[PDB]
Formats: structure tokens, sequence, C-alpha cells
């Protein structure tokens, strides 16, 4: 009766920036998924492929929990077949995604008078991300044809942009903490059942 | 990568810097305006200075990307707005000279004081001292003293500064490839590169003057009626055929004729609709006033106010020692932060102002999704026009009855409606010749058509001919009477009040047709008409991304400013005015003056 360490993910003091999104692998434990979906504490709880309704009657080989912070208006982008700054440059879900997306407003935690700039997102990139790809690079983005020499200037931009999270922002600009649950099924021991 | 694609990436970075840096400046500005402390002035200046420096920096970098190599118009609009040199096209000495001149004229206007004869210590400022006289005094000599002493002691200070201001502003404007500073101002209406919707700077002069010709018959009959009423009150001061003396017009300049209502009310036996007592009888507060305004916008399909609006706005006077600027203002701080600053009282006027200010918020929320530089009205007259029409609907007896404030046993009679249309005309119609003659005087001064030794001679020739107002004291070229008005000495363009006024009745007529209103236009209330809110919203969400000609067409179906809706609104008064003036002289001689 080994319980899956979900509190360490959902109740973490600080979440990761979306460009450097955390992944925690979940293995050899019992997961009570119904507690999360029947808690009435999240603003978004959407599952693709699997059903949130009492499908903690299934076994999975490994479960991955991806967590990060984005603004409220960018929460649509955490979904299959979406475009935008987050979906193309920071966190990309596959078309055949099988899992759940969980989000809740965290204005009380990630906002600060004068602005909380702890959270970043990637604003420029040469190409879009593959599904479940992470890019933490800080290479100066070369918008023009003149090399940047590792410093920002004309047509040379630092690729990461910070959120300015203030408690007085509108809901669309307020911080939201997101947890993405991936349910992997391999030809393998299937160690995460969770009655 | 092409120049265009570099520009898109540059604007991508600018928009993201600009949210946060504008937001910090707006938030620092808010804290001072609601809580006046020395520390808050400092923080407001620090945040404002960094935003100004960032804009400077970004304008120079925007000039790297040639507009000639950009095809995407919505990209080109954003670069052009950011690229504008402004005063930064002059040498560094000349821009400093201009900024010093602007600050001195502003300081003279706001600190200028007049002391009465025989007591050099009992002195008055324009606000509230001299404004109180010009709006409430019936004494001819007291009004004359305030009118003359303001211009002779403050206006004469502004005359040498305004001359240098004309020279330097024309220098920036010709360096920015405009004919002159007036041509620069008219660029706010310019549209290029949009087949079917283009508009030239010189076209604005033609359209303003064409629409003003159709306004003349209504204004002449307003002017004749006002002159006849004032002549009864001041028989030895007013000629039956002459111009109205400039100091007997209800404020310092005759900009509005609002305060002439008591002496010109047609039926002074029927009281006004003043719903203030009903509001107090029902224990209304400021929150109730703003919920009622919110329900008005919700009734036409517009969204309710955000949660942050209720939590962050200041809808009442803070009171005890925390002190605030009480001028009603609607704030768009960015990042979805919308607020209203207003020291609301439980009165009918503040009830109407709340609908007016929340109309601004509805405009702001509608284009919030636009790029940063395109978050504004279609042109300088759009935003205020949207606010005005909200108070038009909210003030009608039909609307006041539906919200339980006006008694159901109150029915409109034609006498109260003539009274209402008069007071509307005194404010709305009366300012149009004033607004037009002033901006044309400035246009001619900037163009070089008025020599310096004829500035005041031509100013009062155009007052007599166009406005039908005559100065009570002869003024030589040591005077600078136009600069005695805020907008002239503080470097603000003025035609926006002419265009806005025509826009608001074009808007109201179109929305009321969408609401299927029956009867005179002035009795319309657009409440409960999702068809009317939708046709308004189709323009509001555009912001500045489309030509103002197209944005106007979304509401009214026409591509240009039109005066007919304004005349349609006032036709019942116009018919009544023509019948009143049948045994009166209509028009004015320009040679008569009170100083003979
Ligand atoms: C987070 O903490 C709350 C309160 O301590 C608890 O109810 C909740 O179950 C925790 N989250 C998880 C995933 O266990
Ligand atoms: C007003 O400003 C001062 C600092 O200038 C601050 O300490 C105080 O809390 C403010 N009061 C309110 C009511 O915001
Ligand atoms: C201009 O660019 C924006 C974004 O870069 C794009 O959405 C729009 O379709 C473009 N317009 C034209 C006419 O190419
Ligand atoms: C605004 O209306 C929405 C429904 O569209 C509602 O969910 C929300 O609570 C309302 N907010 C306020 C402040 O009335
Ligand atoms: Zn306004």
């Amino acid at each position: 009766t080994n319980l899956c360490p979900f509190g360490e993910v959902f109740n973490a003091t600080r979440f990761a920036s979306v460009y450097a999104w955390n992944r925690k692998r979940i293995s050899n434990c019992v997961a009570d998924y119904s507690v999360l979906y029947n808690s009435a504490s999240f603003s978004t709880f959407k599952c693709y492929g699997v059903s949130p309704t009492k499908l903690n009657d299934l076994c999975f080989t490994n479960v991955y929990a991806d967590s990060f912070v984005i603004r409220g208006d960018e929460v649509r982008q955490i979904a299959p077949g979406q475009t935008g700054k987050i979906a193309d440059y920071n966190y990309k879900l596959p078309d055949d995604f099988t899992g759940c997306v969980i989000a809740w407003n965290s204005n009380n935690l990630d906002s600060k008078v004068g602005g909380n700039y702890n959270y970043l997102f990637r604003l420029f990139r040469k190409s879009n991300l593959k599904p479940f790809e992470r890019d933490i690079s800080t290479e100066i983005y070369q918008a023009g044809s003149t090399p940047c020499n590792g410093v920002e200037g004309f047509n040379c931009y630092f690729p990461l942009q910070s959120y300015g999270f203030q408690p007085t922002n509108g809901v669309g600009y307020q911080p939201y903490r997101v947890v993405v649950l991936s349910f992997e099924l391999l030809h393998a021991p299937a160690t995460v059942c969770g009655p | 990568s092409t120049i265009e694609e570099q520009a898109k990436t540059f604007l991508d970075k600018f928009n993201h810097e600009a949210e946060d840096l504008f937001y910090q400046s707006s938030l620092a500005s808010w804290n001072y305006n609601t809580n006046i402390t020395e520390e808050n002035v400092q923080n407001m200046n620090n945040a404002g200075d960094k935003w100004s420096a960032f804009l400077k920096e970004q304008s120079t970098l925007a000039q790297m990307y040639p507009l000639q190599e950009i095809q995407n118009l919505t990209v080109k609009l954003q670069l052009q707005a950011l690229q504008q040199n402004g005063s930064s096209v002059l040498s560094e000495d000349k821009s400093k000279r201009l900024n010093t001149i602007l600050n001195t004229m502003s300081t003279i206007y706001s600190t200028g004081k007049v002391c009465n004869p025989d007591n050099p210590q009992e002195c008055l400022l324009l606000e509230p001292g001299l404004n109180e006289i010009m709006a409430n005094s019936l004494d001819y000599n007291e009004r004359l003293w305030a009118w003359e002493s303001w211009r002779s002691e403050v206006g004469k200070q502004l005359r040498p500064l305004y001359e240098e201001y004309v020279v330097l502003k024309n220098e920036m404007a010709r360096a920015n490839h405009y004919e002159d500073y007036g041509d620069y101002w008219r660029g706010d209406y310019e549209v290029n590169g949009v087949d079917g919707y283009d508009y030239s700077r010189g076209q604005l002069i033609e359209d303003v003057e064409h629409t003003f010709e159709e306004i003349k018959p209504l204004y002449e009959h307003l002017h004749a009626y006002v002159r006849a009423k004032l002549m009864n009150a001041y028989p030895s001061y007013i000629s039956p055929i002459g111009c109205l003396p400039a100091h007997l017009l209800g404020d310092m300049w005759g900009r509005f004729w609002t305060n002439l209502y008591s002496l010109t009310v047609p039926f002074g036996q029927k009281p006004n609709i003043d719903v203030t007592d009903a509001m107090v009888d029902q224990a209304w507060d400021a929150q109730r006033i703003f919920k009622e305004a919110e329900k008005f916008f919700v009734s036409v399909g517009l969204p309710n106010m955000t949660q942050g609006f209720w939590e962050n706005s200041m809808l009442t006077d803070p009171g005890n020692v925390q002190k605030a600027v009480c001028h009603p203002t609607a704030w768009d701080l960015g990042k979805g932060d919308f607020r209203i600053l207003m020291c609301t009282k439980v009165t009918m006027d503040d009830f109407l102002t709340a609908h007016h200010e929340m109309g601004h918020i509805q405009y702001d929320m509608a284009y919030a999704a636009q790029p940063f530089l395109l978050r504004n009205g279609a042109n300088e007259g759009f935003h205020e026009a949207v606010g005005e029409i909200m108070s038009l609907s909210a003030a009608t007896p039909k609307h006041l009855k539906s919200i339980g404030l006006l008694s159901p046993d109150f029915q409109e009679d034609n006498e109260t409606e003539i009274n209402f249309l008069l007071k509307q005309a005194l404010t709305i119609v009366g300012t149009l010749p004033f607004t037009y003659m002033l901006e044309k005087w400035r246009w001619m001064v900037f163009k070089g058509e008025i020599p310096k030794d004829q500035w005041m001679k031509k100013w009062w020739e155009m007052k007599r001919e166009i406005v039908g107002v005559v100065e009570p004291v002869p003024h030589d070229e040591t005077y600078c009477d136009p600069a005695s008005l805020f907008h002239v000495s503080n470097d603000y363009s003025f035609i926006r009040y002419y265009t806005r006024t025509l826009y608001q009745f074009q808007f109201q007529e179109a929305l009321c047709q969408a609401a299927k209103h029956e009867g005179p236009l002035h009795k319309c209330d657009i409440s409960n008409s999702t068809e009317a809110g939708q046709k308004l919203f189709n323009m509001l969400r555009l912001g500045k991304s489309e030509p103002w000609t197209l944005a106007l067409e979304n509401v009214v179906g026409a591509k240009n400013m039109n005066v007919r809706p304004l005349l349609n609104y006032f036709e019942p008064l116009f018919t009544w005015l023509k019948d009143q003036n049948k045994n009166s002289f209509v028009g004015w001689s320009t040679d008569w003056s009170p100083y003979a």
C-alpha cells in the first residue's frame, strides 16, 4: 500500500518555469486519481483518451507528472493540436496524447506587489518543439543575418521573456499552475495500478 | 529573413516589454492619484521616466526597419506609430527650448492669478476663483473684470512664449515632412494604403467646413434666441443685431453656453428631471450606481465588469486624510487591469457619469486582445463619442422609469422636451462654432496665413464673423487670448471635440435604428438590444487596427463624418427656434461692439 507522491507535485512551494518544465516519474505506488478529479479545487481538469470518471481501475507502466506556471489565457495551449508561444516553444503535447491536464489559479502564491518575475517562458525559437521536448538554452536569438556574438542588440534578442505577475492583473494574465499527467503503456511490468 | 519578418520579431519583443513597463507606470500613477503623498509623486515620476526612456529607445530601433519594405499593413501601422520622431527630430537644443516653453506656458496657466483692485492680497486663480465668476455671476462688471484681467495679466505673459512655440513646432513638423504643425495634427485622421477607406489630411479641412455649413442655420437660430433672451435681461448691454459680448456666455471663453440656461429656459415653470431625490430616498450608494451601469451594458450583450474592477477601483472619496484626484477617469492599465477612479456622489449627474466612464471601460476591454500599439480608439474622437452616447440613453425618461428612479406617473410633454433640447444645444451645438473657429485660427497661424502683427485682430474678426461673439475690450497684439484656454497653452489639438460630437450622434442614430426605436431620436434608449450592442461591439473590438473610416462604417454604414444625425437629434428644437425668432433678427452684424 505505497501511495503515489502526488502532493510533492501539486503542493510544491515553487513551480518550474514552463520553458524548463519539471517532469517527475511516478512508479511502484498506488494512485487514488479519483481524489484529484473529485476535489473541486482545479479550474481545468481535462483528460484525453482516458476518462477521469473512475478509471483508477487501470494499471499503467509509468506515470509522468509535468508541472509549470503559465498565465490564464495560455491554459488552452496545453492540449493536443494547439499553437501559440507555449505550445510551439515551451511545452508541446502530442496529437495522440493520452492523459490529463490539470490547472488552477495561483494568484495568491505566484503574484507579488511590484511584480513577481520568477517565471519565464521562451519567446523566440528557430523551430517548434517536438512533443514532450524541453529547451532550456539561453542562446541569443538571431533575428537578422548579422551574428549576435552572445549579446543582445539590433535583431539579437534574449530568447526568454519573464512574466510580470502582479495580484491586480486580470484573470487572463494571472498565474496558473499546471500539472500534466502522462499515462504510458509499455510491453512491460505495469507497476502503477492505484485502486 | 526579410525586413518585414525582422519587424514582426522586433514588435514581438516590444509588446512584451511594453505591457509590463506601461503597467508599472500606470500602477504608480494610480497610487498617486488615489493617495497623494510625496513618495507617490516620486514613484510616479520614476516609473513614468523609465517608460518614456524605453519608448525613446524603442522609437530609434523602430526607425531601423524601412516602412517602404513592409507590406503587411497591421505590421506597418504598429511600426509607424512607434517610429514617429515627435520633438526628437529637432536638434537637442531646440527640443529643450520647446520643452521649456511648453512647461512655462503650462505653469503660467495653472498658477496665473488675478488680484482685485485696491487689495493686492485678495487674488483669484482661474480654478476655482475666476471660473466661479464666469459660470454663476449675473453682474456685467464682475464678469467683465474676470474676462479682461485673465487675458490681460496671464494671456499677455503667454504671447511671447506662444510665438516661439509656433516657430519650433513648425520646425519639428516640416522636419517630419509635414507642411506645418496644423497639418501634423490633421494626420490623426490620415489613412493610406486601404482601397475604399483612404483619407487625406487636407480632406479633414473640407469635411469639417462642409459639415459646418449645414450646422449654421441651427446655430444662427440658437444664437438669435439666446441674444433675444439676454437682451431682455441686459437691455443696455446687448444690441438686437450685434454679436454676443464674449464675457456673457457662461464660462471664461464661451466654449459652452451651458450656464446661460437659467436666463434662456423656454418654459421656466416646468422643473427639470432631477432624479437625485429618488436615489437618496431609496438609499442608493456608489456601488449601486455602478451596478446599475453594469446592468445597462450587460443588457445590450456586453460583458460584465471584471472581478478586479470591483476590487481595485476607487468609486468613493477616500475621505479622511488619504487624499486623491477626484476627476472621473477610466483606467486601462493593461494586463487585463481595468479600473475607474471617481469620487461618486449620490446624484443624477454622477449616475450619468458612471455610465459614461464605464463606456470607456467597455471600449478598453473590447480591444484588449489587439496588439499593444493598436489598443486605442479608431481616432481621437472615437473614445469620447462612445462615452457620451451611454449617458444619452441612461438619462431618458424611458430609461429612468424602467429602473424605478422616475415615477411611472411622469409623462413627457413637449414643453419639458423643448427645455431639455435647449440645454443640450447650449452645450453641444454652442461649442461647435467655438471649436471650429479656434482650430482654424491655429491652422492658419501654423500655415503662415496670419502675420504676428494681426494675430489678435484676425482672432476677433473670426470670433465676430464665425462665432457671432464680440470682445468687450479692444485687444492689441500684446494679448494672446487663444492661449488663455487650457488646450491652446497646453499644446492640445482641438478639432477632436468637433469630430467627436458628430460621431456620437452618428453612433446613437445607428444604434437606435438597430434597437428599432420609434419616435424622436433624443428619446431613445438602447437598453435590452443585443442587436445594438453587437453593432457597437463590431467597432469597439477593432481598436486602432483598422482605418477609422472602416470602423465608423461598422456602426453606421457610412465611411465618413456626417452631420445629419446631429441635426436629426435637434430638429424638434430647430423647428421651435424658427417659430420663436419670427419677430427677431436672425444673424449678426460684426461691426457692433460693446465699447462702441
Ligand atoms: C495538498 O495539500 C492539501 C491540504 O494539505 C491536501 O488536501 C491535498 O490532498 C494535497 N495534494 C495532494 C496531491 O495530495
Ligand atoms: C498611502 O501612501 C503611503 C505611502 O506614500 C502608504 O504608506 C499608505 O499605506 C497609503 N495609504 C493607502 C490607504 O493606500
Ligand atoms: C500580418 O501579420 C500577422 C501576424 O504576423 C498575421 O496574422 C496577418 O495575417 C498578416 N496580415 C497580412 C495581410 O499578411
Ligand atoms: C460575469 O458574468 C459571468 C457569466 O458570463 C459570471 O460567471 C461572472 O461571475 C460575472 N462576474 C461578475 C463580477 O458579475
Ligand atoms: Zn470621457
